[PDB]
RNA sequence: UUAAUUGCGAUAACGAACGAGACCUUAACCUACUAAAUAGUGGUGCUAGCAUUUGCUGGUUAUCCACUUCUUAGAGGGACUAUCGGUUUCAAGCCGAUGGAAGUUUGAGGCAAUAACAGGUCUGUGAUGCCCUUAGACGUUCUGGGCCGCACGCGCGCUACACUGACGGAGCCAGCGAGUCUAACCUUGGCCGAGAGGUCUUGGUAAUCUUGUGAAACUCCGUCGUGCUGGGGAUAGAGCAUUGUAAUUAUUGCUCUUCAACGAGGAAUUCCUAGUAAGCGCAAGUCAUCAGCUUGCGUUGAUUACGUCCCUGCCCUUUGUACACAC
RNA sequence: AAAAAUGAUUAA
């Protein structure tokens, strides 16, 4: 299965409070912008918290989420 | 390729040293039936013999079935070189022997009961019918030894 | 320079390193003809990237593979991939690449290992067994 | 001896992959800024030491084993320099578990 | 028009040299034939008893022909095979070597082979020459 | 031999004890209004035909 | 003689070296010194040292000849 | 079962006359029909793609296959 | 037709392939279409491969071996009984000598006789057993164009096999003569017959 | 809903911790970087060997230039279920297709919580309490023997019952390793010998040499011909060698001879879902000698199913209990 | 709605 844990979703959301305006669509910036708003031990979280990122994006572009 | 047509001078189940070696098998597999002589002395008795090597045992003449004979009872007057034997350096005379059909058991039985007659490990072994090459007896050959 | 171009097939643990140069239709495998490839069963397998797209072109180009690793029927998979990443790469450097499209088209439409490696690779043993999955038989009693 | 090169070959093993890879990049560094033209750092293939054992030290239980692995890592460097400029790089860069071995090669 | 033994299939290539190699009397059994089992690992002697060992000059030329050098021993790895040990597993077991020397040997005097001084036998002069027409009539046989 | 082909138009569970049956439900190629729910073997997929011997049971073990 | 060299230096933060903090307690326990004493003591040594967490499993009998085992923790601990 | 491995001349004047109009000829339909051996069938097979009153289709060991000529 | 000159010999036989593809560059995959519905997408004679060895994934998910050819999925499975496991050059030669001997016998497509005697012994009813109790019974069940083929390359398979066990007779005319035989209808098949048994056994559990 | 106490969420709980995940190793992708007689390719530039209006090869960085596609290893990039189409308390997610080297957590492992078991080890330990013994010793050495002993029962296995084969010739391909100067380790090559092996030398403290470990299955061409047969090679006899002070109770290897059961195995029962099962060999461990064992490695490579709780069990919830040594 | 009996003493 392919279900993103705590870490991932508590990271994103804060991702999303604090640099909305910044990100952006679409992984590949969101991946590059992830390497200085934010400091990840590994690439492979860091590909994980940016492609939640992108999904919660996409989410609230077609209306708000909770939370 | 030859397709050799022959008339009724097949010769059928015949008497070499004792023993019935039987037509419609290659000279060299049928050599095999006489005790003492497996493939590989066969073979080599049968080419040092001269003679083809496809002929069913049945298209042999009497002369070179003697020659086979008379070189299986004398390999070394043949240039067999003697590591071939059966019966290398014995105990009698220490002359490099071959032992043939009716022999072989003989000779077998002769060397046994030296074994059992010098009271060696091994002639004792034999006489209680266990195994003599240092086999475990704990879980192997139990229905029959 | 003679216009050249070298590239690879790989199978399990065979590679077959291809030189692809301008020529007169020199189709070789470790210095021997393509036409002498063993096993015959599978020498077609090797006849593939020649029967499909055509040997018309192939009177320009030339080929010398050079095969190590593996076992039989692997060398034979990447000699055909080796053969069909050269042609690919020569038409790109070399020609316009519509011709490497219908290239693309005709090795990808029968067999997708024409261009890429099987990604199928060997699972290492595990103790208490004497395969991968695999384990020694369990007794009771 | 008379500022004449002696054809000299370095190499470095060790299990720590940073500290070595420290020496190698050092020796480097000091190879272009005394202007040295040379044969950079040929990694050798890594060689990895293994042991399987039991890890029960008595036999009972489920036979699980264990394998424990070594990684040696080696370098070798072709330098070509005087004996006043071998002898300064040999006596710096050098950092506990890398062996340096230097050799004057005649071929 | 040029052709070398790289452009003809092994086993018509080797029955070929054999055929010659035996009409012509230049190469010489060693005696010991008729006698010999070729290998430890096999159990019966070569079933040809008169072209055997034309058979394995042919083969030896031929592999030297391929190769830089090559020796008795690696003579023996080749040729040598699976044995059948009774009740146990089989094993590679290595060729006569006794075999593999005279045959060398046997080469060396019709001159097909020469010191190598890398270490064994390589091809020759007259061995490459002679070879090459054995090819070249096999191929317009 | 009156065998009859059907198309499954709908796959609904799987049925048996270990689970080996399948429950289908199959229009037939002739007239498209006489579905039947029928047990299958092997592995199905959706769109696929049936020849069936006997063309008039109800499968069982339902829900 | 003269290559093989011996150095001896002091160690920083001694609190956060389990080798010193077993062989202290042990030579407490060899003193006599109670267990459940020795054990909080060498806990709370090592947590204001300033480690992030402490762990001490004393194995064996204790005041009887059934075995057991007890543990002392504080702070955190990771396990894999 | 038995098969005569040597072959006299009415065995021969039946395989002459009936191994013509086999659909498949081959070792193991040789042997079933005509009570030959393996290798008296093998060598007979030979014999006839040898005199042409046979066209074989594949030329394989182990595996002979043979059919009617022309 | 118009063969080119090359620098290395290619033979003519084989630029003769080169206009379609060729089963072992005999017979063509052209005009086959398998006529007993409920058995088309599920034998793949559509795709035309030039010899029955190819190392394609088709166990990765449920029904992709579907699109395996049905000469290759014979292929596979002749490579049985353990001292067979692997050889799929010897299941490939096996293959392209009964498919040798099928022409020989029949003047008729071996691609065709392959997949008739496979709808024919396609089986179409089979039972499944339930019960709790001590006497377990079987219960009737329909059959998956899926596990049809299946259990038919199974079948023939299975009787080449045994016939070719202890015999004179070679595995590829014995593949061969059981192929003919299934193609028609005889019964005197193995696996004509070992369908029979089964849809009897399946009426008689109706 | 997830493989997951993984999350969506609900909510007398709030906010935390361990475990899971994250992490680390390894396996795949990189014509991107950095370069390499301890890896290779080309130019054959250099002579060149063999056939010929150009191919295959030899010696190729102290004969020489280049250049890293393949090989190696550092720094990195790459996948985050991306996009699309469906479905969902439309949330967590899930299912298809398209791209991609890679879409079951991409594969496989390493690590791995709380509580416990009178689970195993006092025969690994100069870890150890207590008890016993300590000079005719239960201490330690030396000789010899046993541990292997066979009416029998059982568990891991090996080799087979053959023609999808045995035998013979020829073809001819891996990957993981290991290796001596504090002493004889891996051994090329030449010579001798049927063989096993012997001898004279060489190289290698090793990407350099053994070694391209030219492994085996396999492939092609022939002998066999459904006969316990040329399948099988147990048992046994004779001789020749190697390791070792020492080979008898046969260390092992080799040659000839003997040529038994076994024709597919009752009840019953094991393992396994893709480079996997199975076949096949190889290296390492133990080792003076001894693999039918193990740990890994590669070669060839299926069938079947993407499910269920019927059997055997595991997890959570509810419920009953006269159980707590816990059915 | 097939059948399914038993498990010595002490030992927290
Ligand atoms: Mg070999
Ligand atoms: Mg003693
Ligand atoms: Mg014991
Ligand atoms: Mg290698
Ligand atoms: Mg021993
Ligand atoms: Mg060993
Ligand atoms: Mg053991």
């Amino acid at each position: 299965g392919r279900v993103r844990t705590k870490t991932v979703k508590r990271a994103s959301k804060a991702l999303i409070e604090r640099y909305y305006p910044k990100l952006t669509l679409d992984f590949q910036t969101n991946k590059r912008l992830c390497d200085e708003i934010a400091t990840i031990q590994s690439k492979r979280l860091r590909n994980k918290i940016a492609g939640y990122t992108t999904h919660l994006m996409k989410r609230i572009q077609k209306g708000p989420v909770r939370g | 390729s030859l397709v050799v047509q022959e008339q009724g001078s097949f010769q059928h189940i015949l008497r070499l040293l004792n023993t019935n070696v039987d037509g419609n098998i290659k000279i060299v597999y049928a050599l095999t039936t006489i005790k003492g002589v497996g493939r590989r002395y066969s073979n080599l008795v049968c080419k040092k013999a001269d003679v083809d090597l496809h002929k069913r045992a049945g298209e042999l003449t009497q002369e070179e079935l003697e020659r086979i004979v008379q070189i299986m009872q004398n390999p070394t007057h043949y240039k067999i070189p003697a590591w071939f034997l059966n019966r290398q350096n014995d105990i009698t005379d220490g002359k490099d022997y071959h032992t043939l059909a009716n022999n072989v058991e003989s000779k077998l039985r002769d060397d046994l009961e030296r074994l059992k007659k010098i009271r060696a490990h091994r002639g004792i072994r034999h006489f209680w019918g266990l195994r003599v090459r240092g086999q475990h007896t704990k879980t192997t050959g139990r229905r029959r030894a | 320079a003679v216009p050249s171009v070298q590239t690879f097939g790989k199978k399990k643990s065979a590679t077959a390193v291809a030189h692809v140069k301008a020529g007169k239709g020199l189709i070789k495998v470790n210095g021997s003809p393509i036409t002498l490839v063993e096993p015959e069963i599978l020498r077609f397998k090797v006849y593939e990237p020649l029967l499909l797209v055509g040997l018309d072109k192939f009177s320009n180009i030339d080929i010398r593979v050079r095969v190590t690793g593996g076992g039989h029927v692997s060398q034979v998979y990447a000699i055909r991939q080796a053969i069909a990443k050269g042609l690919v790469a020569y038409h790109q450097k070399y020609v316009d690449e519509q011709s490497k499209n219908e290239l693309k088209k005709a090795f990808t439409s029968y067999d997708r290992t024409l261009l890429i490696a099987d990604s199928r690779r060997p699972e290492p043993k595990k103790f208490g067994g004497k395969g991968a999955r695999s384990r020694f038989q369990k007794s009771y009693r | 001896q008379q500022q004449q090169i002696i054809k000299i070959r370095i190499t470095l093993t060790s299990t720590k992959v940073k500290q070595l890879e420290n020496v190698s990049s050092n020796i480097v560094k000091n190879a272009e800024q005394h202007n040295l033209v040379k044969k950079g750092p040929v990694r050798l293939p890594t060689k990895v030491l293994k042991i399987s054992t039991r890890k029960t030290p008595n036999g009972e239980g489920s036979k699980t084993w264990e394998t424990y692995e070594m990684r040696i890592h080696k370098r070798y460097i072709d330098l070509e320099a005087p004996v006043q400029i071998v002898k300064r790089i040999t006596q710096i860069t050098i950092e506990p578990g890398v062996d340096v071995e230097v050799v004057v090669a005649s071929n | 028009p040029g052709v070398s033994v790289r452009d003809v299939a092994a086993q018509d290539f080797i029955n070929a040299y054999a055929s010659f190699l035996q009409r012509q009397g230049k190469l010489e059994v060693p005696g010991y034939v008729d006698i010999v089992k070729t290998s430890s690992g096999n159990e019966m002697p070569p079933q040809d008893a008169e072209g055997w060992f034309y058979k394995r000059a042919a083969s030896v030329a031929r592999h030297i022909y391929m190769r830089k050098q090559v020796g008795v021993g690696k003579l023996n790895k080749l040729y040598g095979g699976a044995k059948s040990r009774g009740v146990r597993p089989y094993k590679h077991i290595d060729a006569s070597g006794s075999i593999n020397r005279k045959v060398l040997q046997a080469l060396e005097k019709i001159g097909i082979v020469e010191i190598s001084p890398k270490g064994g036998r390589r091809i020759s002069e007259n061995g490459q020459r002679d070879l090459d027409r054995i090819a070249a009539q096999t191929l317009e046989e | 031999t009156p065998v009859t082909l059907a198309k499954v138009i709908k796959v609904l569970g799987r049925t048996g004890s270990r689970g080996g049956v399948t429950q289908v439900r199959v229009e037939f190629l002739e007239d498209t209004s006489r579905t039947i729910v029928r047990n299958v073997k092997g592995p199905v997929r959706e769109n696929d035909i049936l020849v069936l011997m006997e063309s008039e049971r109800e499968a069982r073990r339902l829900r | 003689p003269g290559t093989i060299v011996l150095y001896a230096e002091r160690v920083q933060d001694r609190g956060l070296s389990a080798v010193a903090q077993a062989e202290s307690m042990k030579f407490k326990l060899l003193n006599g010194l109670a267990i459940r004493r020795a054990a909080y003591g060498v806990v709370r040594y090592v947590m204001e040292s300033g480690a992030k967490g402490c762990e001490v499993v004393v194995s064996g009998k204790l005041r009887a000849a059934r075995a057991k085992a007890m543990k002392f923790a504080d702070g955190f601990l990771i396990h894999s | 079962a038995q098969h005569a491995v040597i072959l006299d001349q009415e065995k021969y004047d039946r395989i002459l006359k009936e191994v013509p109009t086999y659909r498949y000829v081959s070792v193991s339909v040789l042997v079933d029909r005509l009570k030959i051996g393996g290798s008296l069938a093998r060598i007979a097979l030979r014999h006839l793609e040898k005199e042409g009153i046979i066209k074989p289709i594949s030329k394989h060991s182990k595996q002979a296959i043979y059919t009617r000529a022309t | 037709f118009t063969p080119v000159v090359l620098a290395t010999p290619i033979p003519e036989e084989v630029q003769q392939a080169q206009t379609e593809i060729k089963l072992f560059n005999k017979w063509s995959f052209e005009e086959v279409e398998v006529k007993d519905a409920s058995l088309v997408d599920y034998v793949q004679v559509r795709q035309p491969i030039f010899v029955a060895h190819t190392a394609g994934r088709y166990a990765n998910k449920r029904f992709r071996k579907a699109q395996c050819p049905i000469i290759e999925r014979l292929t596979n499975s002749l490579m049985m009984n353990g001292r067979n496991n692997g050889k799929k050059l010897k299941a490939v030669r096996i293959i392209k000598h009964t498919l040798d001997i099928i022409n020989v016998l029949t003047d008729q497509n071996p691609i065709q006789v392959v997949v008739d005697a496979i709808t024919n012994t396609g089986p179409r009813e089979d039972t499944t057993r339930v019960g709790g109790g001590g006497a377990a019974r079987r219960q009737a069940v329909d059959v998956s164009p899926l596990r049809r083929v299946n259990q038919a390359i199974a079948l023939l398979t299975i009787g080449a096999r045994e016939a070719a066990f202890r015999n004179i007779k070679t595995i590829a005319e014995t593949l061969a003569e059981e192929l003919i035989n299934a193609a028609k209808g005889s019964s005197t098949s193995y696996a004509i017959k070992k369908k029979d048994e089964l849809e009897r056994v399946a009426k008689s559990n109706r």
